[PDB]
RNA sequence: AGGGGAUCGAAGACGAUCAGAUACCGUCGUAGUCUUAACCAUAAACUAUGCCGAUUAGGGAUCGGACGGCGUUUAUUUUUGACCCGUUCGGCACCUUACGAUAAAUCAAAAUGUUUGGGCUCCUGGGGGAGUAUGGUCGCAAGGCUGAAACUUAAAGAAAUUG
């Protein structure tokens, strides 16, 4: 509600706002513990539940249910996030869940599908994840179609800023919780694959947190 | 040299010490990874560790402290009593925080455990018995410097120091000339001549 | 599933061998698959050893103990209490039970 | 006939907050807790009390690993200096009749550095 | 790189392994840097400038960070007979 | 045996209406719960804080 | 017995790459290996090699230089038309901008995006991105 | 069909237990259990894991052959035998670990598969009806091999978690 006390050293560094961007801190691949640090680098993200899902767990005194919800987050131009939390009580486990989620984001690649002609639009490389009996695959596609896939799969997609692509799945696609999570890993691996046009050798920089010194 | 220049050397004086110590008799049972940092194998029994290979991995783990701007960002681990009191007194002579007998694991990634600390180094004196230490390591991008005999896991292990590691003066003597040669990088010592006025013995453990 | 990785018989290599009888039931089982005992008893307990060796036929002597070496199926072994059902880990371990030498 | 966390972690705060404002004495200690405490019973107040002076009657002979204060850092810190001046592991050769015995495989070692000058004695390593 | 009339419009470009050269991907907790300091003549550390190297997680999770550093440091010219390919 | 072999006439025991006549147990009803609970709430208060 | 040695010897690189090694030894050697080599070495996606020899087959020893991915090979000797190559790069390939299919023709074992400029088709042998 | 037929022991007769007990417990006991000359060709015939070939991680044990070495042991001795240390080839297995795999249990293969092609043979397509009916074929017989349809059904099933 009010000023936010930074526990960490990365928190108490960007506060004071000596660091320009999120991108950096990427670059650097520093653990983000705090989701001040994430709402304040990346403002206007929108969120949506998917379902929550009730579960009659356990016996001997009747069953003791909880709630399990699912949300994810993003902002169209670029960065997208996805997190799960249960709880006792829906209004508590939402909440909780939008935290975890924030910690989550990460940024995605976009490149063009044949010539580039200024905003890329599709993915650059076709790129795969699974998270347990199901697979998804994504490849590139020309402008002008749409995202063609399913209703939840689909949604993820404009989150992340995709405006061309093809899609497929295997396996047991009605686990929405694997379904999703599959999705999120195949996006993450866009950067990990070492196209011809990242070749050329870059320098070496100190991290931020050691050029210089903290405030007390 | 390009970097090093000719003043880096092991020089008569020091050696007589550090094998003194019984340092160059550790560990039957050879590792593969370690089999870089070892001259012969002696004849029916223990393997030896080449002496020569420690002075240059000693300073260049000492170039590894002497980077930080406040040195209260190096953390210096030890579990067994062996070698409790040593790393104290390093962190007396130098700046850093210290860590003997337990680790209480979630200090490097609980944030409301009281004993909670974010340093960006780590050295370690035993990677098989801190493997609690080097395992939190992996979780927030820390590299690792550890002294290893030649029987010991080498998973994120980035420097290794080839020691004893198990006895009784060989570890205390390998912390004192480790803290000597960082003051001699800082203004401390002042010259690479002039002798340091503590004497080695300090480093060590008492009974009772 | 499988519960043991040798089927609890340790046999590998060959076709089978030619079974056994119980000692307890009578019941025949496959000489791997059989829990051996090796005993090696006294005559009789201390306290008769003292009657016996008061009335010594020649000099200062001890009886010779006897030898023995039992085999049981499973099913009585673990009736009688010669084993007994273990843990999920404590499964696969091979080694004999540690005996104490001072008994507290 | 055994005491609860409740007594123990308040005796164990007094003692390290308010370590030199009381003393082994049991009333002097009887007293001060009534002072320094808000305590709503005497016979919970009377057994803080007792378990302090307890405590406090075994610190006086070596340091507990419960207890953590600011003055016991440097009244300890000021005892572990003690040096030998002998220095045991110095070069022995020099302090006593025999000099340092060593391996022929060692002995090769130093030659390869070269460090051959300094004198020590070479035992070969028999099979057992 | 993409670049669709020169510049480019990729949001930041990765780092790469020193000893693999893999691409060191984001949330990727487990890889570290190096830094050197670079000694004067007379054995003094001077501030400011130094040299950076880089290893990731693949490569530390085996343990071969040890030998991939004497490599790197010794064709810098960091060290002298530590390192042979036999 | 007092519990398998009931001796009263099975009489509309509809866990479905049931539901109905206590709560739905379903995730997205008890959301619109919280609202309406949150509504009912506020009004209450004023009247006291008036 | 051995029955391909082009894929015994794509199969031992493919291992190096994901295992992070920087050599690789090939123990039989052939025109058709050491001339697929080349096409990778005139794009830089392989090192130096060097071969050895005896009276025998012929080992080969190349050091893997890295920034190398999948490159695999399909065993039965395809036929391709001129016009059924875009059926072709749009099965097997990461992206359209980079990546390549290798033929053999009576030109001479060459790949596309030459193929197409020289109006020249054969069979398919393999392919490396 | 002969020979042989000690011991065990299908069928069976008695004794007990039991409300009944055509069984589990006891005493006998025929075919059989053995062998010669011919038939039968099925087993949880199980590593529930087809055969050939290449690459991929550390270790100590173990069987056979070869090689190198300071020693010991007792030999009409010395070479050799036998014990110790090490290297290598070929096997029956095991321990730690996952860079990898799977739904999981777990696996040095069950890996090198959505970034999918080394070579060749066989088998299965929800659960029952059913390894049944009919036809063919082999067999002295018991049976073996090949092998459907009408009809019926919304679940059967695997691995793991809490009671
Ligand atoms: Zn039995």
């Amino acid at each position: 509600e009010k000023e936010w006390q930074p526990v960490t050293k990365l928190g108490r560094l960007v506060k004071a706002g000596k660091i320009k961007s999120m991108e950096e801190i990427y670059l650097h691949s520093l653990p983000i513990k705090e989701y001040q640090i994430v709402d304040y680098f990346l403002p206007k993200l929108k969120d949506e539940v998917m379902k929550i899902k009730p579960v009659q767990k356990q016996t001997r005194a009747g069953q003791r249910t909880r709630f399990k919800a699912i949300v994810l987050i993003g902002d169209s131009d670029g960065h997208v996030g996805l997190g799960i939390k249960t709880s006792k009580e829906v209004a508590t486990a939402i909440r909780a869940a939008i935290i975890i989620a924030k910690l989550s984001v990460i940024p995605v690649r976009r490149g063009y599908w044949g010539a580039n002609l200024g905003r890329p639009h599709s993915l650059p490389v076709k790129q795969s994840g699974k998270c347990g009996s199901v697979t998804v695959r994504l490849i590139p596609a020309p402008r002008g179609t749409s995202l063609v896939a399913s209703p939840a799969v689909k949604r993820l997609l404009q989150l992340a800023g995709i405006e061309d692509a093809y899609t497929s799945s295997s396996g047991s696609t009605k686990t929405l919780e694997n379904t999703l999570k599959a999705t999120f890993a195949a996006v993450a691996n866009t950067y990990g694959f070492l196209t011809p046009n990242l070749w050329k050798e870059t320098k070496l920089i100190r991290s931020p947190l050691e050029e210089y010194a903290d405030t007390l | 040299p390009a970097n090093l220049p000719s003043i880096f050397n092991p020089t008569s004086a020091d050696i007589e010490q550090l094998l003194a110590a019984q340092c160059h008799i550790g560990s039957k049972n050879l590792n593969v990874h370690m089999q870089p940092y070892v001259w012969k194998t002696r004849a029916d029994g223990v393997n030896i560790i080449n002496l020569g290979k420690t002075w240059e991995k000693l300073v260049l783990a000492a170039r590894i402290i002497v980077a930080i701007d406040n040195p209260s960002d190096v953390c210096v681990i030890s579990s067994r009593p062996f070698g409790q009191r040593a790393v104290l007194k390093f962190a007396a002579h130098t700046g850093a925080q210290a860590i003997a007998g337990r680790f209480t694991p979630g200090s490097f990634t609980n944030y409301i455990t009281r004993s909670f600390k974010e340093p960006r180094l780590i050295v370690v004196t035993d990677p098989r018995t801190d493997a609690q230490a080097i395992k939190e390591a992996s979780y927030v991008n820390i590299p690792v410097i550890a002294l290893c005999d030649t029987d010991s896991p080498l998973e994120y292990v980035d420097v290794a120091i080839p020691t004893n590691n198990k006895g009784r003066h060989s570890v205390g003597l390998i912390w004192w000339m480790l803290a000597r040669e960082v003051l001699r990088l800082r203004g401390t010592i002042y010259n690479r001549e002039t002798p340091w006025d503590v004497m080695p013995d300090l480093y060590f453990y008492r009974d009772p | 599933v499988k519960k043991r990785k040798n089927n609890g018989r340790n046999k590998k290599g060959r076709g089978h061998v030619k079974p056994i009888r119980c000692s307890n039931c009578a019941r025949c089982t496959p000489k791997d698959k059989a829990i051996k005992r090796f005993t090696i008893r006294n005559m009789v307990e201390s306290a008769a050893i003292r009657d016996i060796s008061d009335a010594s036929v020649f000099a200062e002597y001890t009886v010779p103990k006897m030898y023995l070496k039992l085999q049981y199926c499973v099913s009585c072994a673990i009736h009688g209490k010669i084993v007994r059902v273990r843990s999920r880990e404590g499964r696969r371990n091979r080694a004999p039970p540690p005996r104490v030498r001072y008994n507290k | 006939r055994v005491r609860t966390k409740t007594v123990k972690k308040s005796a164990k705060v007094i003692i390290e907050k308010y370590y030199p404002r009381l003393t082994l004495d049991f009333e002097t200690n009887k007293r001060v807790c009534d002072e320094i405490a808000v305590i709503s019973s005497k016979r919970l107040r009377n057994k803080i009390a007792g378990y302090t002076t307890h405590l406090m009657k075994r610190i006086q002979r070596g340091p507990v690993r419960g207890i953590s204060f600011k003055l016991q850092e440097e009244e300890r810190e000021r005892k572990d200096q003690y040096v030998p001046e002998v220095s045991a592991l110095d070069f022995h050769q020099n302090s006593e009749t025999g000099m340092l015995d060593i391996d022929q495989e060692t002995k090769d070692l130093l030659k390869h550095l070269g460090f051959d000058s300094i004198p020590v004695n070479v035992i070969p390593v028999t099979q057992s | 790189m993409e670049n669709d009339r020169g510049e480019i419009v990729d949001l930041y470009v990765p780092r790469k392994c020193s000893a693999t050269g893999r691409i060191i991907k984001a949330k990727d907790h487990g890889s570290c840097q190096i830094t050197i300091a670079k000694v004067d003549e007379n054995g003094r550390a001077i501030q400011g400038e130094n040299i950076i190297y880089a290893f990731s997680g693949f490569v530390r999770a085996m343990g071969e960070s040890d030998d991939a550093l004497n490599r790197l440091a010794q064709r810098d010219g960091l060290l002298k007979n530590v390192w042979s390919a036999q | 045996g007092d519990r398998h072999p009931t001796r009263s006439a099975p009489r509309s025991n509809s866990e479905k209406q049931a539901s109905q006549g206590w709560g739905a147990t379903e995730g997205e009803a008890e959301l619109k719960d919280e609202q309406a609970a949150e509504e009912i709430a506020q009004t209450e208060k004023k009247e006291a804080a008036e | 017995v051995r029955t391909s040695v082009l894929h015994d010897a794509l199969n031992s690189i493919n291992n190096a790459e994901k295992m992070g090694k920087r050599q690789v030894m090939i123990r039989p050697s052939s025109k058709v290996i050491v001339k697929f080599l080349q096409v990778m070495q005139r794009h830089g996606y392989i090192g130096e090699f060097e071969e050895v020899d005896n009276h025998r087959s012929g080992k080969i020893v190349v050091q893997l230089n890295g920034r190398l991915n999948k490159c695999g090979v399909i065993s039965p000797r395809y036929n391709v038309r001129l016009a059924e190559l875009e059926k072709w790069v749009t099965k097997l390939l990461p992206a359209r901008q980079f990546g390549y299919v290798i033929l053999t023709t009576s030109a001479g074992i060459m790949d596309h995006e030459e193929a197409r400029r020289k109006h020249v088709a054969g069979k398919i042998i393999g392919f490396f991105y």
